[PDB]
Formats: structure tokens, C-alpha cells, sequence
DNA sequence: TCCATGTTA
DNA sequence: ATAAACATGGA
């Protein structure tokens, strides 16, 4: 009686998102000393932006379109939310208007007012990053024509790197059972994205599931932390093997399902026999969230 | 008329109100000490009298003319004439630190004027009781007090609500998220109008490509007063003991790099006064915090980019002591402010500099590192300052080793037979610059954990004591910094 | 105090009520957030939830009777991730602003603020066993939290008076606060005292709410 | 309605990309860090680039050209004749100013940003290279017809290394506004892809 | 409420 | 290198 949630990784690939914030003649990313050292990072809200975007491209219908803009950029194209459904698919649908809609008098809605569904973590990278630097051409682009030229050319340049992500979901609740379809169709866009950053199209990263596993009965999340793991290892493996290791017991490992896209290929046969022959199938991403989508239609 | 206001500084929400109690104060005992000020005492029955001063309170009886006497001493203003490739600008007289500022030209007092349009009145709709004010002569007799009757009636009733305005150089209306309004007191939004004479200015900037001050915006110190009486007799002598060396037209102690430095800057002049000024207590028992604060305009809009708040040990005082000693400081040991921050009480110990120093070194000054040495890079450190400390000693002596007998081995030319007849030192430094920076930039790239090693067969090129593997092996950055910063050492030194 | 319990938290971030167009963060979290935290995991829903242009309008009347202190154990640092955040226009809100109403939150601009790289906390509550019952029915009944009071002391917080200078400590903190005109909370300033033992009763404070 | 997308590699031989940024005695080539070994790098603008010239060689409609016959390189054709109607690949190019062909509404309804319908990536080596490979020698002067007199009589350095590199690409599905002919077009160009280097 | 305006060593 | 995207109180 509750809603799953689970972390995912990505293959690793050079980064793409510049996050702003340039300096002088190079643009940077923001770090975190998470132990003095430097990590790239990216919040939540491009997350949410690319979600709703596979949304939209998926034919669902929505009511919000952040269209490019000639002078600046905004977001139009939405009316009054009245229904929950056929609007923002039962998340982010925000409302500060002072005067509207004669408030509920014939709006007859609830206010949606400081509402959400499906609230994400932001991601992480997981190696440090080393002071890398690329340069980089940019020449004027013209000297004799009609458009500007700002005058001269410079020579510019920029940093990247390769480095996977971890994301967690955070996902709870019974709440979300007016439209399973919906929730099927949300997963599926999960599992299908890609150029979730709004970094630039070339040299550019997607986010491809790989070895997404986490589960639990309904209790609060606990154990694992969705952090402090090592890199291009076998940190899923090592941590929750080692934890249901010493929690067959204390865990039930029956709903907690298997770990890992490694032990796939190898000690599958071992590892599944010394703990359970619970619905731990791991084949591909789209096949193991359509047996999630499955066993969650009941619940 | 009489009204009576007391005051609490526990009370005070914001170390801003209490800089605006010694503000007020300060005027009160200034504007006592002007003759037209007596003469209109006695004239037209003025009622000034601060009643209880001591450290936890205050108490102040006033009268409608007291107010516009105030208002008259603290808004006076004139205008000014500047050239354009002509025009009139309206420029506040200063009020009591016209009194103070002892530098040739005032310099001081016009960086604060220039804060005052720059972030004070960004608003051009707020300079209206300064153009009222413009060309007044006080001991003429000349007078204004249309506005000070709305300001009478509003304190007459002080404990009323009302709207925060832009008065407060914080924050908006309602910061409008949503409409919220904000909440404040009449009696509190008066003590406002005047802590601004007590704030400390100072100039940052940033660095271009070749290497030029680029000055934007200002650095706002605010202090947080623990003894009223104590901070408001020190503070008047504080000001008056600075310095007057000017570097172009600013002051040459008004340019500082980091928003923190002038923080400790202001403190290190209260430190200075305490041995000067006897009779009060230990800084922290005279100042409880610090509030620094970065601003700076962009056409008809405000940003800001940096608020914190400081302590006043005096074990970091003694450390920043040591740097304001080497004369022009390059921008890169500069750097050294930044590390001075039961885990990071020693991590300055370990300089581990060579990072952020390097990556903007690299950009533009690798162009400019062979103009001036930086003035000999404060003779590199001042050579590290001078089996850890072996381990930093044998780097040195191990770099001018190779140098040496490198450039030994290339030609056999010696520099004490080279200093010994003229008109050849320079072909022999020619050289040595030559065969230094080349070494240098090899190991400024090609740098990770193993393949860094191999490069230290050049460094041992011309050839106990191995028991350290387990450290080199180990490490790989602390030994690459002391490699690629001790070279530099045996940099030439600049003619002059 | 009867028990207390221990949690931590890789991210959080807590804005100064009102800190203006830049944001800001504090090194501990207020007590007010606290203890709405408190109250919502054992599954109390609020008692008012009215609605209107705002919130929040909360008598004391019905309303449990607690007291709360406060702990750390480990100092942690900050960083500033962020570019931008819409606001809501003051003046003209001129052209198509005025067009649109649909829950306007129009004209985006850039803005930055803060967050903490790590948190974790030590601190629990005194309360009669019947509220302790259901906040542990409401954490198990029908990032993670535990409860390991007696082992594992660290550092805690206490207000100050006028005497016995403090090191780093906390600029404003809030106690009780309504989003309506009102004194706000009375005193801001607050001070760490570092010791392996258990905190002072003056670390303890009888929370009104 | 479908997507494409792939990668692909080559033959192995010496490097070919080359800038000299480091200094005139010593020549280098970009470098990246890959699980703490070293690799190459070829931009995706250098492959850009060399698709254009392709397009150029092609027989197709052609936006842009250079001139090589100026002290700074720059570009003539692609922002002195064009309003920017068809680009090559519908690059649409943009440009920021106070105005753009007035305003670029009233003579041609185009959004001032582009379409960017091509998706490239950066190419990377498969093998680590190690430090300086090869040495080099320079003359002297002219000497009598002294025109040149660089006078610099020096023996610099080069880097070479060998190593056969592979790239991905991908491209957008539901593009079809004069696709037939075009896209086939772009496509045979990219089937060779001849003339791409630093030099 | 609405509708009156301001530039440099 | 452009490259831009706010406030007061006034009848």
C-alpha cells in the first residue's frame, strides 16, 4: 500500500550542461565539497522540465507549452487548471493568482494551491573533477556584412568530462490511483529519457536507465541513503547485497528485488538461490518497469 | 511639544538598528557643537537632551524643532560641476565625516559620496529631500520643514505598523513571491535614517586579461555594537587614524580583493586603537559580529552577489598581519586569503594553492608571467618564507640543483665569473629564462599519478634518502605543488 | 526530556524569513520547522487549512503543549547552486502580464541562493507517552530515522545573555511564527556550547506551539 | 516517427589534428583524462566544418563560405548575403543585436534563434598515446633575397601518435519540411567525409 | 489607485 | 563579445 521508488545510473559519456555563471572568457559548472573534493551537479527543475516535455511528446495532453520567444524567455499557452484531469498529469500545478475565478464560488475546485506529486532529488555526479580544460575557435563571424560582428574575435574556451549520475525517485503514497494509465505512462517516459539536460545539442548526454533497483514495503525510506557510493564499481551490489546479506531476516528480500546489472551476467544462478526466488527478474529496464507497472496496478 | 523615545539594543531585530543608534547619537553630539545651532536653540525654543546613556539603553527628549534641526544637518546637500565629452550634480555634503576626514582632497569622503548614488538612492524617487536641501545655509538661518511635520505625526504614534520601503537596502515590498507586504515598526523604520554614516566602504574588482584592476561595485562593512557608550567614543579617533597614501585617486588601503578582507581591514584598525585607546574591553566585548555585503549597479536595476557574517578572533588578525608586510603582492600568492579558512582549524598548513592558482594563471598571465615577475612574485613566497620539512627543503634544493647543472652542462658558463665582467649578464639570463620556462610549462601539463613520476628523471637528468616512497607514492599533489612552485624560485630576478 | 532520536540529511536548505531578493541559508534549522516536522510525520494534519490569498493563521488554542531543544554534531559547509527563479512584477505589470491571468507568476528572472552540503541531527522531544505512542504509530503503523539516544552526544545549542563570548554562532533563528502582521518571534540570537554531555536546561525551551 | 542514430569508427594511422597552442618550439594536441590514462580529441566543430565543405562540393545550395584572404580568418558568406531563408541543414544561424534585418520580422517571419536539427558528439581515441614522438628542424633565413628574414634558426618538436578513433552521431526523426533530396544529400556527404583535420 | 522620469575617473 | 530581462511615493 504505497508507491515504489528507486535510483538510476547512467553510461558514462563527456559532460554537456554549461551551467552559466561564466567568469572572464570560460564557462564553468557549479561543484559541491562533499569531501573537499569537486562533483558537477544538476537540480531538479531540468528533470522536471524534460519529464513533462516526454509528456507532451508522448500525446499526452497537458496545457502548458514553453515556447521559444523572439525577446525573452516565458511560458504561455495555459488556461484555468479547473480539472485535475486533462491538466499537468496530477503534479506542479501551482497557483498564487490573488483574484481568480470567483476563487471557488464557480470554480468549484479545490484551490491546488502548494500541491505536488512525484517530488525528485537532484542529481549527482561520482568522480571528481580534475581541471580540464578544452579551448575553443570562435571567430567573428563576419568583417564585411550587414550583421554586427562585436567588433573582433576572441578565442574562448571550455571544460569537460565523462562521469556517470545517480538519481533518486522518491515516490510514496496511495494517493496516485485516479489514473493508472497515466502512472504507466509517466514510468514509460522515465525509463525512454533523453537530453534531459538543456545543455546544447551537440556533444550531447542522455539518460539512459542502467541498473535501476530499489524497493520497499510501506515503511519510510531507510537504509541505503540513495548516497555515499563508489564509483564505475559495484556499489549496488556491495551495498544491498551485503545489507540483505545480514537482513534476510530483518528485510523481507521476497518484495526487495535483486540488485545490480553486473551479477546478470555472472553468480546470478548463486546469489538467487542463497536469498530468494522473489520476483528478482533483470533482463532490460523497459520489461522489469512493465512487471512494476503490473504488480503496482493492484496495489 | 515634548516627546520622550527610549530604546533597548536587545530589542533590535537587525544589527542595522543598532548601527543607527550610534548614528544618532554621533549626530546629536556633533550638531551640539555649532554655534547657529545654539542660536536657534535659544531663538526658537529647540529641545535636544539625551537622557540615559549607558551600555544596555538609551533615552532621548525632543522637541518638532529638534527634528528639523536633524533632519536640516543630516540632509544638507549641494551641487557640484563635472565635465562630459557640462552639467550639474547634486552631491550630499557628508555631514560629520566632513568633520573627520583629514586626507588631502577628502578622497575618502568621495568614495562614500559615490557609494551614496550608488547603491543608497539607486531609486532616483528617494533624492527628493537632498534637492530640497541644496544650497541651504544653516548659519544664515535658512530652514525646511514641509516634510518634518508628516514625520512628527507618524511619531506620534511610533508604535503603529507600516510598509517596509526601499529605505532598507534589503530586500523588496514584499519580496513578491506573492503578495505578502512585510511588517515593521514606525519607531524602528526611524532609526534607519542615519546608520548609513557609519558603514565602511571599500572597493573590490576582478582581473582581465592583461592583468588590470577592474573595479565594480562596493564592499559595505557593517559592525554590531555590544557597548554603545565604549563604541561611540572609540570610533570618532578610529576614523581619524587612518591612512592617507592614495594609489591613482582612490586610497591605496581602499582597494582590497576578497569580501572578507575588509572585514578584517576594519578590525584590525580596531585592534590597532585598542592599544592606542585604553580603557575599554577585548573586541569581541566591543563588537559581537561582522555583516559584510557585496553590491553593485546595473542600469536602472540593484544586485546584490554577497551577504555573510564574520567573527572577530583575534588569532586570525595576527596571521592577516603578516601579508599587508611584502610590497605588491601578486594576484596569485593573493590566493592565500582564500585557504585561511576539529577539521579545518590547520588546513592553511598544507597550501594547497596549486589549483585554483593555476587555472586562472593559465588563461591570460601565461602571456603576462614574463612581465615584471609580479614584482619577483613576492620573491616567490619569499622562498617558502625562509622529515616534512626536509621533504619541502630537498624539492628546493633539488630544483636549483638541476638548474645549475643543466645549464652547466649546456655551455660550462658560470654566473660568478658572468657577474664578475659586465655587458654579459643578460645573454646568461637570456638563457636561463629559456631553459627554466620550458621545464616549467612540461610539467604544468602531462600531470596524473603515474605518469607525473617519469617526468622526474629530467629533474634528476645529470646524475636514508630513498625512504620516502611511501609518501611520494602516496601523496602525488602536495609534492607536485612544492615541484611546480619552488621552480619558479629559481626564476630570474628583475633588474630593478 | 523522556527520549530522543537521531536523523541525518544529505541536502536541505533554510531561507530567512523574508531574506529579500537574494536568498539566504542558516547552519541549523529553525525550531519552528522543526516542530511542524515533528508534528506532520506522526501523521497530525495541520489544524487550520483555510484558504485565501495566504495561509498559516494558527490560535494556540488547540494545539499540543511541548517542549524542544536543540543538537549538532558535525559542522558542515555551503555552496550556491542556482541561476534563476520567477518572481512577481511590482508596477506597471504593463502589457500582456495584465493579459494573461492565469495564475500570472510571470516576468522570470535570474536569481541565486544557497545550499548545505550535509546535516544531520540529534536532537528529540519531550512529550507525554500518548503523542510519543502515535508519532511511532505514524512512523511504523497501520532521509532515515532512528533512535539512539542514551550513545552518541555531541555539541548543542543554548541562547545567549550578555556575557561568555561564542564562537560561530547563529546569526537569527525563530521560534513561533505567523505569516500575518504581529512581534514575530522575540529573541534571534543563538549560541553553541561544545561538550560530551547532556545539554543544560537552558538548552531545553518549552515550545508555545 | 523513427529515429536513427549511430557510431562509427576508422582505419588506424598517424594524428592529423594540430594547433600548436602551447608554444612555437613545442607543438601539442588536445588531451583528455579517461580512468586516469590520457586520449584524444577531434572538436565536433572541425567535423561541422567539414560537412559544409562537403555540402559546398556536392552540387547543393550553399549559405556560407570563407575567403582566406584576410589578416583574421573570418566568414562572408554565410552573414553578408543570406537572410538566412535555407540554410544547409536548416542551421538557420542567429545572431543577437539592437536590430537584424529590421528586426527580421517585417522582411522574413523567422524566429531569431535556430532549428539545430543535427546532433554530433565528440570523437575520442581508443588507445593512450605517451609525451613527445618526433623531432623536426627549420632554416636559417633567406639569405640573399631577403624578403622572409624570419631569422628564428631553431629545431622545434612535434607530437604524433597512432590510433584509429571512433565518434556516434544522431539525428532528428520527424523532420520532413524538404527533406527528400537534402537529408540523402547530408547523408552521402557523411558516407565519406574526406577533408576533416586541425591541418 | 494610477501616471509622473535619471547619468561617470 | 552581445547578451537584454526595476523602484520609489505622487492626487
Amino acid at each position: 500500500n504505497l508507491n515504489l521508488f528507486a535510483t538510476i545510473l547512467t553510461y558514462p559519456a563527456p559532460a554537456s550542461n554549461y551551467r552559466g555563471e561564466s567568469e572572464e572568457n570560460r564557462s564553468v559548472i557549479q561543484k559541491i565539497l562533499k569531501d573537499g573534493q569537486k562533483y558537477a551537479i544538476i537540480s531538479p527543475e531540468s528533470m522536471r522540465n524534460a519529464l513533462r516535455e516526454m509528456l507532451i511528446e508522448l500525446g499526452q495532453p497537458n496545457n502548458r507549452t514553453r515556447l521559444h520567444s523572439e525577446d525573452q524567455l516565458a511560458v504561455e499557452f495555459k488556461e484555468y487548471p479547473n480539472p485535475d484531469k486533462f491538466a499537468d498529469d496530477f503534479l506542479f500545478g501551482y497557483m498564487v493568482a490573488q483574484t481568480n475565478d470567483a476563487k471557488e464560488m464557480k470554480k468549484l475546485n479545490r484551490p491546488a494551491k502548494r500541491d505536488s506529486i512525484f517530488r525528485c532529488n537532484m542529481a549527482v555526479a561520482v568522480n571528481p573533477y580534475k581541471y580540464d580544460t578544452v579551448f575553443y575557435q570562435s571567430p567573428l563571424n563576419a568583417g564585411d556584412s550587414a550583421w554586427k560582428n562585436s567588433t573582433s574575435s576572441a578565442l574562448l574556451h571550455r571544460e569537460v568530462t565523462h562521469t556517470a549520475f545517480q538519481y533518486p525517485f522518491a515516490l510514496a503514497g496511495k494517493d496516485c490511483a485516479a489514473k493508472p494509465e497515466w502512472v504507466k505512462a509517466l514510468l514509460q517516459a522515465i525509463a525512454e529519457l533523453n537530453g534531459v539536460a538543456g545543455g546544447h545539442a551537440r556533444a550531447y548526454y542522455e539518460f539512459a536507465p542502467r541498473s535501476v533497483v530499489a524497493r520497499l514495503t510501506p515503511k519510510l525510506v531507510a537504509g541505503y541513503q540513495t548516497y555515499g557510493f563508489d564509483a564505475e564499481g559495484n556499489w549496488l551490489e556491495l551495498s544491498r547485497l551485503t545489507a540483505t546479506d545480514s537482513d534476510n531476516l530483518d528485510l523481507p528480500a521476497n518484495e526487495f528485488w535483486l540488485g545490480g546489472e553486473l551479477v546478470r551476467k555472472m553468480d546470478q544462478e548463486q546469489k538467487a538461490q542463497l536469498e530468494a526466488m522473489g520476483a528478482h527478474l533483470y533482463a532490460n529496464p523497459e520489461k522489469l518497469f512493465a512487471d512494476l507497472a503490473d504488480s503496482f496496478l493492484g496495489v | 511639544e515634548i516627546l520622550t523615545l527610549d530604546f533597548n539594543l536587545a530589542e533590535l531585530p537587525s544589527a542595522q538598528h543598532r548601527a543607527g543608534l550610534a548614528g544618532l547619537i554621533l549626530m546629536i553630539r556633533e550638531l551640539k557643537k555649532w554655534p547657529w545651532f545654539k542660536i536657534r536653540q535659544k531663538e526658537k525654543d529647540v529641545l535636544l537632551s539625551i537622557e540615559n546613556l549607558d551600555q544596555y539603553g538609551a533615552s532621548i527628549q525632543l522637541n518638532l524643532e529638534g527634528l528639523i534641526a536633524l533632519f536640516d544637518l543630516a540632509y544638507l546637500s549641494f551641487t557640484e560641476e563635472r565635465k562630459s565629452k557640462f552639467y550639474d550634480v547634486i552631491t550630499p555634503q557628508g555631514g560629520f565625516l566632513a568633520g573627520w576626514d583629514k586626507s588631502d582632497g577628502q578622497i575618502w569622503l568621495r568614495i562614500w559620496r559615490d557609494m551614496f548614488w550608488s547603491i543608497i538612492k539607486g531609486v532616483p524617487a528617494t533624492r527628493n529631500p537632498f534637492n530640497n536641501r541644496c544650497g541651504l545655509n544653516l548659519n544664515a538661518g535658512d530652514s525646511f520643514s514641509k516634510d518634518v511635520e508628516s514625520v512628527w505625526k507618524s511619531l506620534q504614534n511610533a508604535e503603529k505598523t507600516t510598509g517596509q520601503s526601499g529605505a532598507f537596502y534589503l530586500g523588496a515590498m514584499a519580496v513578491n513571491a506573492e503578495n505578502v507586504s512585510t511588517d515593521d515598526l514606525i519607531k524602528w523604520q526611524f532609526l534607519l535614517h542615519f546608520w548609513a554614516f557609519v558603514a565602511q566602504v571599500y572597493c573590490p574588482y576582478i582581473l582581465d586579461k592583461d592583468g588590470k584592476r577592474n573595479f565594480n561595485g562596493y564592499v559595505i562593512v557593517i559592525p554590531d555594537i555590544a557597548n554603545l557608550e565604549d563604541f561611540c567614543d572609540i570610533l570618532p579617533d578610529v576614523l581619524s587614524n587612518r591612512n592617507s597614501k592614495a594609489f591613482g585617486f582612490r586610497p591605496q588601503e581602499s582597494v582590497i580583493d576578497v569580501p572578507e578582507q575588509g572585514a578584517l581591514e576594519l578590525l584590525n584598525l580596531i585592534k590597532q586603537r585598542i592599544a592606542k585607546k585604553a580603557g575599554s574591553g577585548l573586541l569581541s566585548d566591543l563588537i559581537v559580529g561582522v555583516e559584510v555585503i557585496h553590491a553593485e549597479k546595473q542600469g536602472n536595476s540593484i544586485k546584490l552577489h554577497s551577504v555573510s557574517y564574520l567573527q572577530p578572533n583575534e588569532e586570525s588578525v595576527d596571521d592577516y598581519n603578516a601579508i599587508k608586510n611584502s610590497y605588491y603582492c601578486p594576484w596569485f600568492r593573493r590566493q592565500l586569503l582564500l585557504n585561511l579558512v576539529l577539521a579545518s582549524q590547520s588546513w592553511l598548513k598544507r597550501h594547497p594553492w596549486y589549483g585554483f592558482g593555476d587555472l586562472l594563471s593559465r588563461i591570460p598571465q601565461r602571456w603576462l608571467k614574463e612581465n615584471n615577475s609580479y614584482f619577483s612574485h613576492d620573491a616567490r613566497q619569499l622562498f617558502t618564507q625562509k622529515k616534512t620539512r626536509e621533504y619541502a627543503e630537498i624539492v628546493y634544493k633539488i630544483a636549483q640543483g638541476f638548474v645549475l647543472s643543466k645549464l652547466s652542462s649546456k655551455h660550462d658558463l658560470q654566473w660568478s665569473k658572468c657577474k664578475g665582467n659586465p655587458k654579459l649578464e643578460r645573454e646568461y639570463n637570456d638563457k636561463k629564462e629559456k631553459v627554466v620556462n620550458e621545464a616549467f610549462l612540461a610539467i604544468r601539463s602531462r600531470t596524473e599519478k603515474q605518469a607525473f613520476i617519469d617526468y622526474f628523471v629530467s629533474t634528476l637528468y645529470p646524475h636514508e634518502f630513498v625512504d620516502f616512497a611511501q609518501k611520494l607514492f602516496q601523496d602525488t599533489d602536495e609534492i607536485r605543488s612544492l615541484t611546480l612552485l619552488a621552480l619558479s624560485s629559481q626564476y630570474p630576478i628583475k633588474r630593478q | 526530556v523522556t527520549r530522543y532520536l537521531r536523523l541525518k540529511a544529505p541536502f536541505a536548505a533554510f531561507r530567512p524569513f523574508q531574506s529579500g531578493s537574494f536568498r539566504s541559508t542558516t547552519p541549523v534549522p529553525s525550531f519552528s520547522a522543526v516542530y511542524g516536522l515533528l508534528l506532520n510525520l506522526a501523521g497530525i494534519e495541520q489544524r487550520q487549512e483555510v484558504e485565501g490569498k495566504v495561509t498559516l493563521i494558527k490560535p494556540k488554542a488547540e494545539l499540543p503543549k511541548l517542549a524542544i531543544a536543540i543538537g549538532q554534531v558535525k559542522p558542515s559547509s555551503t555552496s550556491l547552486i542556482n541561476q534563476q527563479l520567477h518572481n512577481y512584477p511590482v508596477g506597471n505589470s504593463g502589457k500582456e502580464f495584465a493579459s494573461r491571468t492565469f495564475g500570472s507568476k510571470y516576468w522570470i528572472a535570474p536569481v541565486r541562493r544557497e545550499v548545505l552540503v550535509n546535516l544531520d541531527l540529534i536532537i528529540g522531544l519531550q512529550s507525554p507517552v500518548e503523542f510519543w505512542q502515535k508519532l511511532d504509530q505514524g512512523l511504523k503503523g497501520e532521509d532515515e530515522i532512528y533512535p539512539i539516544e542514551k550513545p552518541d552526544l555531541a555539541s548543542w545549542y543554548c541562547p545567549l545573555e550578555p556575557d561568555t563570548r561564542p564562537n560561530q554562532g547563529a546569526c537569527r533563528l525563530t521560534l513561533w511564527i505567523d505569516r500575518e502582521n504581529n512581534t514575530q518571534t522575540t529573541i534571534k540570537v543563538f549560541s553553541p556550547s561544545d561538550f560530551r554531555l547532556e545539554p543544560p536546561a537552558k538548552a531545553w525551551q518549552q515550545l508555545p506551539g
